[PDB]
């Protein structure tokens, strides 16, 4: 019987999803070789990477929002597609091309090649992220919501399983990419990922197709200018019931402590190998799981508002740990100190899920439809706000003594964060 | 399996034109750096430039000769044209490849040696070397022969026909006046000379020269 | 998760005689 | 250009110790994650052979007591434990920039004992003094080291010009070397004189080792 299972609009946009993201990693797996080899041991043009992307969503996320209300669901979403796919494809061809001559361009050409090379890797990658943000508005915060009835079990087990499925694919899509860039040539990791998204391209779009004529309902919308558009639009996020757990959520990405950041350096500084750095992130995917769980089983006890108090708790209880690690023999400020410290993170992994899912739902459950993309474009704005400002203080600071300090600076806005989000719980009831 | 081998004239005259040329055979030369360096009588290995798989050129500024890198892809061969050459040319001549995922000379050929002079033919006169006038000897006893005055190398040098081996050291050729002397050195035990005869055998094949050179004892 | 990671799987780009994941950023 | 200094230029090293030979650049050779230097490895008769690239990789083949370290401008390159084979001379090469260029070379000796030469002279042929022209011949057969001076003497007084002396590589059996030291004079200078000497003073004794001879002593 999975036959009609496997013909679902439901099944169609986890696969779809699944493809999307599988892609989208192993695209800044390859653009952060490219970074590493042909522009290490320079501070600068990272820093403006990351200013780059973050700076671009910042100001623009309110305008793509707008643009994503103001057009038709499958205009939006196939257009939005096809621009992040042919700006991966082309940007790879062209990383395959200066990979290929890398030696060339680092001895016998005047600077201006790569520097030019520079610039037009880094401006293709911002548009393709672009492109990506207003996937990820136009997909998980409105297609989602419409696909799914007036239910709202419905709704949270489809974000569960999104969830999932990207942190699934966090861990498997680097090592795949890895393993093709050790086996063969980095040119050919950027051929295969031209490859794939030349094929996703084209199966996403029949896939996107196939799930607006198996959901009628999303043929049925609700109903100088870009200044005054991206003024109306923060001024509107300021409005929404909302809006503080909005900032508690984007108060989550300030932080340091997770797989995905320099806890690594300092996990091979402390005497931990490679592998046991991967037991670790594996751990932290599988805690990242039963959170997702978690998630599900508390909204179907206590309601999604207490979900969120009880998750921030959890996490807060699990970041403890990290807090003593840090005043504990064998910092850097013996194996005990990275214990607590690995300890508190992959146990933390659990509420930080369970809280995203849970503000997650309330933004789709409380927002109104025909405002449903420029207020989640104002809340992407948020989160790479903060995620800039963590880019910028990982950079500044880069020495183990640091890190102690940074740690201590993360745990406390993951509970300035939990505190907004106490508030507007507390006005909610 | 790349391979690259060297060829060319072995002796150029002072102010003429020398071609080398380098065939390569396990790759083509349309995909990476194609480079030419030289060693010269010494240690001192000097880099004189490249040609690019796509036929750009490079030659080395600081050289004091003057040279053109040209090349055949119908053949898969290079070529180094080296324009009024002297003297200081005189050289051990290697082609190399240079890959673009390596970075280095990662394949090399043999080498062809080119010395420049303006120089005759010559053939060698053979002169033998026997002790002082003295009589007093150790346990052993050192002959030699003296070969001077021929052009171009190589010479070959034998003692008894080669069935002396033990105790023979040949000393590498130095160049006096335009033309080459080496010279060679063997010892033998007190019983075996004079009583055994011992003569040294020199060929030089580019003059068709063979001589053979007996060791007299000396008396006043 | 970060919005722009820099993490790849190399070896003695973090620390020395050690491969293995690395995060710049 | 970048110019590379090689040190030692002379390295002996007893079997199963390490040598350790280092390369100085004018200017870094390093961009981005990369260090352009490279070392060869050419015996005698033979091509260079690739021994270690971008500063620290293996090239194929190449035994693992070979490994090399360094950055910007200073390099080294290690070989732990040496063994006879690697009698060779080795060259550092950087690829920074155009034009390419290589250290001056560093010829790594296997250390043997101390030894002293036997020394032997040779007055002129009659055959070549029938030509009108006289050489003088001095060999001094199996020491080491390698370095040692020799003097020519002509009736007592020191003579350098027109001296040709010529050195054997070292020996594959007993690992000493040889030269030979030729004076070349005219016939007629050659008969005006009585007394030549050749004197070679070497690190293994204190006073040099003197051979002689008178013309007319026959
Ligand atoms: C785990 C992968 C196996 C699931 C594949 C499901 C494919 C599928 O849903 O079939 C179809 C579309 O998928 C593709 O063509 C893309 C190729 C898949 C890569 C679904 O369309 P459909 O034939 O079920 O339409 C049914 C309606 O038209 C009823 O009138
Ligand atoms: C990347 C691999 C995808 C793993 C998804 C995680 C498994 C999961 O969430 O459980 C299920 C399988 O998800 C997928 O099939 C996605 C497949 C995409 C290729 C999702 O649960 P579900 O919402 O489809 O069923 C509803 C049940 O909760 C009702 O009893
Ligand atoms: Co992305
Ligand atoms: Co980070």
């Amino acid at each position: 019987s999975l036959a009609d299972y496997l013909t679902s609009a439901k099944f169609l946009l986890y696969l779809g999803h699944s493809l999307s993201t599988w892609g989208d990693r192993m695209w800044h797996f390859a653009v952060s070789v490219f970074l590493v080899e042909l522009y290490g041991n320079s501070l600068l043009l990272t820093a403006v990477y990351g200013l780059v992307v973050a700076g671009s969503v910042l100001v623009l996320g309110a305008i793509i929002g707008d643009w994503v209300d103001k057009n038709a669901r499958l205009k939006v979403a196939q257009t939005s597609l096809v621009v992040q796919n042919v700006s991966v494809i082309l940007c790879g061809i062209i990383l395959m091309m200066v990979f290929l001559h890398k030696h060339e361009l680092l001895t016998m050409y005047h600077g201006w090649v790569l520097t030019s090379c520079y610039i037009l890797i880094i401006t293709i990658a911002n548009i393709a992220n672009l492109a990506s943000t207003a996937t990820a508005i136009t997909i998980q915060r409105d297609w989602i919501v419409v696909v799914a009835g007036e239910d709202r079990s419905k709704l949270a087990n489809m974000n569960a399983t999104i969830r999932r499925i990207d942190q699934l694919t966090n861990i498997l899509a680097p090592m795949a990419v890895g393993q093709i860039m050790t086996f063969g040539s980095p040119v050919i990791g950027c051929g295969f990922i031209s490859g794939w998204n030349l094929v996703s391209m084209c199966v996403e779009y029949v896939l996107l197709w196939k799930v607006y004529q198996k959901t009628p309902a999303l043929a049925v919308k609700a109903g100088a200018e870009p200044f005054r558009t991206f003024r109306d639009g923060w001024v509107s996020y300021y409005n929404q019931p909302v809006f503080l757990a909005g900032m508690g959520l984007a108060f989550l990405y300030m932080t340091v402590l997770g797989f995905d950041c320099i806890t690594t350096g300092y996990a091979y500084t402390q005497g931990l190998s490679g592998s046991i750095l991967s037991i670790l992130m594996g751990a932290s995917a599988i805690t990242g799981i039963m959170g997702t769980v978690a998630f599900t089983w508390l909204r179907r006890k206590c309601g999604l508002v207490r979900t969120g108090l009880i998750s921030g708790l959890a996490q807060l209880s699990c970041l403890i740990l990290c807090v003593i690690s840090v005043f504990m023999p064998g910092s850097p400020l013996p194996i005990i100190s990275v214990s607590l410290l690995f300890a508190g993170v992959i146990a933390a992994r659990i509420g930080l899920w369970s809280f995203d899912l849970t503000v997650t739902q309330l933004l789709q459950e409380n927002v109104i439809e025909s405002e449903r993309g420029i207020i989640n474009g104002v809340q992407n704005s948020m989160n790479y706000l903060l995620d800039l400002l963590h880019f910028i203080m990982v950079i500044l600071a880069p020495n183990p003594e640091a890190f102690g300090l940074l740690v201590l600076i993360s745990v406390s806005f993951v509970a300035m964060g939990h505190i907004m989000y106490f508030r507007f719980a507390q006005n909610t009831l | 399996e790349v391979q690259l081998q060297e060829s060319g004239p072995g002796l150029a005259k002072p102010s003429q034109t020398l071609s080398l040329t380098c065939s390569v055979t396990g790759s083509s030369i349309t995909s990476d750096y194609w480079n030419w360096i030289r060693k010269f009588p010494g240690n001192k290995l000097e880099y004189m430039g490249y040609i690019s798989y796509s036929g750009s050129t490079y030659y080395n500024p600081s050289l004091k000769s003057q040279i053109s890198i040209t090349r055949d892809t119908s053949k898969n061969h290079y070529y180094l044209q080296l324009n009024s050459v002297t003297t200081e040319d005189t050289a051990t001549y290697y082609c190399a490849r240079q890959g673009l995922r390596n970075w280095y000379f990662d394949v090399w050929g043999t080498g062809t040696t080119v010395t420049v002079s303006s120089a005759k033919t010559t053939a060698p006169s053979v002169y033998p070397l026997a002790p002082v006038c003295g009589g007093t000897t150790g346990s052993s006893v050192t002959l030699g022969c003296l070969v001077k005055g021929y052009f171009p190398e190589p010479v070959t040098l034998t003692w008894n026909s080669g069935s002396l081996s033990s105790g023979v050291h040949t000393f590498p050729a130095l160049l006096q006046s335009g033309l080459y002397t080496l010279s060679s050195s063997v010892t033998v035990t007190s019983n075996t000379w004079p009583s055994q005869t011992i003569t040294c055998n020199v060929a030089h094949p580019a003059s068709s020269t063979k001589v053979d050179k007996k060791i007299e004892p000396r008396v006043p | 998760d970060t919005h722009f990671p820099i993490c790849i799987f190399c070896c003695g780009c973090c620390h020395r005689s050690k491969c293995g994941m690395c995060c710049k950023t | 250009d970048i110019v590379l200094t090689q040190s030692p230029a002379s390295l002996p090293v007893s079997l199963g110790q390490r040598a350790t030979i280092s390369c100085r650049a004018s200017k870094s050779v390093s961009a981005s994650a990369y260090s352009y230097m490279h070392w060869y490895q050419q015996k005698p008769g033979q091509p260079p052979k690739p021994l270690i690239y971008l500063a620290s990789n293996l090239e194929s083949g190449v035994p693992a007591r070979f490994s090399g370290s360094g950055s910007g401008t200073d390099f080294t390159l290690n070989i732990h434990p040496v063994e006879e084979e690697d009698a060779a001379t080795y060259y550092c090469q950087h690829n920074r920039e155009l034009p390419y260029t290589f250290g001056g070379g560093t010829k790594l000796e296997i250390k043997r004992a101390d030894a002293a030469p036997t020394v032997s002279i040779f007055p002129p042929s009659s055959e070549q003094l029938t030509s009108g022209g006289a050489s003088v011949v001095c060999f001094l057969n199996n020491f080491y080291p390698k370095d040692i001076n020799v003097k020519w003497k002509i009736d007592g007084s020191e003579r350098q010009n027109g001296v040709l002396n010529s050195w054997t590589d070292q020996d594959s059996k007993d690992s000493t070397y040889s030269m030979s030291s030729t004076l070349t004079l005219t016939k007629d200078e050659y008969e005006r004189h009585n007394s030549y000497t050749c004197e070679a003073t070497h690190k293994t004794s204190t006073s040099p080792i003197v051979k002689s001879f008178n013309r007319n002593e026959c």
